[PDB]
């Protein structure tokens, strides 16, 4: 009964951390492309 | 209180086992890079 | 079928109307005079509030070797031995539960500090890979 | 409930759900665009009038204020979803407009393809084509990436083509269809593009700055094309977990984007199915077909 | 706080040492007096060891005690034998009604205990997938960010 109540709250916090951790990783992916895209502009 | 603690203690203990191995993976990754 | 105070099999069970639980009349009557409330739920309860219940009566077969002699000597002796050595051993069990409580909460808080210490460690190691 | 909608006198070719999930838009061979209440009693209100050709494709802008309509009369109309008044006519292509897409996020843009083999980029404020990509084969389906930098075009050459707005070059070619591509669509993430083709293959392709280089990410099966040679369109679920594509065998096919198992094969239609759409919030499917009826399946 | 039990199939001795290192860093009357003394000392108070032994030729009283209790005994065995085994087997039936009630509660607890664990299982499998989704995406960036820089 107790294990259910303390666990159920910990998972949102586990996920929400990884969710924000994923958001930052997407930004580095989102910019690194643009520098590659700008290789074609100089050509 | 004894039962809820011992269960939640060894439960919270598994947080460390997971955390330690990920921390470790971050070291050799960054080190080798 | 049992009483919810002593752990008896009651001879005159009576039920309280605030919390449905059967007690033996003598033991519930004593609690109300000590402090006028229901022992389990801590709700307001009086002697008139109780309701006596009826059942087919309880039967104990008095042993074959039953006389005034063993009942005075051997049986009554064993009853006050069994009361004495149990509650003393029960007081020993309550003392260790509080000691083993302290080892639980300390080891728990010790683990909390490890997690908090490793929460700063991991995400900054992941952040360094991002950088 | 299922809910059955009727009213279109001719084949329905396309249907969409309003971005806010309050209304549906549908159109086909009749030349009328009907609006429907998603809830209540599923009532029909405004009819958009003014297309002389048949309506080949509807889209909403991301705001749900503008509804775009490619017609066979070579005109792409822009419609006001609120009043039902026509806004603009993109007169430009020399032949039938087969399909159109409106760029989400960025300043208003529209892409079209037609039977003249060209793909055109429109700024709704100019009343003139901005760029033209002469292909060589008739173009059937066209969509923008989320960055509004690239144009993705599907034709009858079995090869999905990607165009760069700045370089104006054939950037990418995708091989993997054995026959004509009839319907394209981007994932809500920008991550994946969904294609239907005569070869009866549904293929997902992943478009990324960093690409594996042979992006046949997944293949699904079940979806049949036949002698009607109807254009077939496919849609992504709001969360990218489900894939629906219409077929000519009277069944709506819905697959699991990962395991590729058929989640649903749904009947009720008498003829070929032309488009399947997902409600943006709830697991509701609008299936449009040539039998002139729509269903509101709930999952 | 979060540690998935059902999902984590793959350290206790290791984590115990790290938890150990953080621990290296950090109402009755007279009745109760004689009862606690009897239990502590481990000695029961002696009863009347007199009636049983006695001796022929103070003992005139001890003799007369044995008679009245023996007559009470023989009357106390008469009223038992009159009913006999009927009074015993009537109480034996009561003990079977008392027993079965306990094992019904053993089942009710068994069901709700497995029912709580059953709900937890689904939660573990829900998130463990979501964590798997996150890690795959994590590894994709990790190499994607590299392959972007290698080409630049």
């Amino acid at each position: 009964e107790e294990l259910k109540k303390h666990e159920d709250s910990a998972i949102p916090r586990r996920l929400e951390c990884l969710k924000e951790d994923v958001q930052r990783q997407q930004e580095r992916e989102k910019e690194l492309q643009h520098r590659y895209a700008d290789l074609l502009l100089e050509k | 209180e004894l039962s809820h603690a011992l269960y939640q203690h060894d439960a919270a203990c598994r947080v460390i086992a997971r955390l330690t191995k990920e921390v470790t993976a971050a070291r050799e990754a960054l080190a080798t890079l | 079928l049992i009483c919810s105070i002593s752990n008896e099999v009651p001879e005159h069970p009576c039920v309280s109307p605030v919390s449905n639980h059967v007690y033996e009349r003598r033991l519930i009557e004593k609690y109300i005079a000590e402090n006028g409330t229901d022992p389990i739920n801590n709700q307001p309860l009086s002697e008139e509030q109780l309701i006596d219940i009826k059942v087919a009566h309880p039967i104990r077969p008095k042993p074959p070797s039953a006389t005034s002699i063993p009942a005075i000597l051997k049986a009554l002796q064993d009853e006050w031995d069994a009361v004495m050595l149990h509650s003393f051993t029960l007081r020993q069990q309550l003392q260790t539960t509080r000691q083993e409580l302290s080892h639980a909460l300390y080891q728990h808080d010790a683990a909390c500090r490890v997690i908090a210490r490793l929460t700063k460690e991991v995400t900054a190691a992941r952040e360094a890979l991002a950088t | 409930p299922i809910m059955l909608l009727s009213g279109h006198e001719g084949e329905v070719y396309c249907c969409k759900f309003h971005p806010n999930g309050s209304t549906l838009a549908s159109a086909g061979f009749d030349r009328l665009i009907l609006l429907w209440n998603v809830y209540g009693d599923c009532d029909n209100y405004a009819t958009l009038k003014g297309h002389s050709g048949a309506v080949m494709e509807l889209h909403y802008n991301t705001d749900g204020s503008m509804l775009f309509s490619a017609s066979t009369d070579k005109t792409v109309a822009v419609w006001d979803s609120e009043t039902g008044e026509r806004v603009k006519r993109l007169k430009g292509h020399t032949s039938f407009v087969n399909s159109c897409y409106p760029a989400r996020r960025g300043p208003q843009l529209v892409c079209t393809g037609s039977d003249d083999g060209t793909v055109k980029l429109w700024d709704i404020r100019k009343k003139a084509a901005i760029q033209t990509f002469q292909n060589t084969y008739q173009v059937l389906a066209v969509t923008f990436n989320d960055t509004s930098d690239q144009i993705i075009s599907g034709g009858i050459d079995n090869d999905i083509k990607v165009w760069d707005l700045r370089q104006n070059k054939l950037t990418y070619t995708m091989r993997g269809h054995a026959d004509s591509v009839t319907g394209l669509s981007l994932s809500s993430e920008g991550s994946y593009l969904l294609s239907n083709a005569m070869d009866n293959t549904v293929r997902v392709w992943d478009v990324r700055p960093f690409a594996p280089k042979e992006r046949c990410v997944k293949i699904f099966q079940g979806n049949v094309h036949n002698f009607e040679k109807n254009l077939l369109r496919c849609s992504w679920s709001p969360d990218g977990s489900k894939i629906a594509a219409g077929s000519a065998d009277r069944f709506v096919y819905v697959w699991d984007t990962t395991s590729r198992r058929i989640l649903y094969k749904l009947p009720g239609h008498a003829g070929s199915i032309n488009e399947v759409a997902f409600h943006p919030d709830e697991p509701i499917i609008i299936s449009a077909s040539s039998d002139k009826r729509l269903y509101m399946g709930e999952i | 706080v979060d540690a998935l039990p059902y999902f984590d199939q793959g350290v206790r001795e290791a984590a115990a040492a790290l938890v150990e290192e953080e621990t290296r860093r950090y109402t009755d009357i007279m009745r109760n007096e004689f009862e606690r003394l009897a239990a502590r000392q481990p000695i029961e108070l002696l009863s009347m060891k007199r009636y049983e032994l006695p001796a022929p030729s103070e003992c005139v009283n001890n003799s007369m005690a044995q008679l009245e209790h023996q007559a009470v005994r023989i009357e106390n065995l008469e009223l038992m034998s009159q009913h006999g085994c009927n009074a015993w087997k009537v109480y034996n039936e009561n003990l079977v009604h008392m027993i079965e009630h306990a094992q019904k509660e053993l089942q009710k607890l068994r069901k709700h205990i497995q029912d709580l664990n059953w709900q937890r299982k689904n939660m573990q499998l829900t998130a463990g997938s979501k964590l798997r989704e996150m890690e795959s995406n994590w590894v994709s960036l990790v190499s994607k960010n590299y392959e972007i820089e290698r080409t630049i």
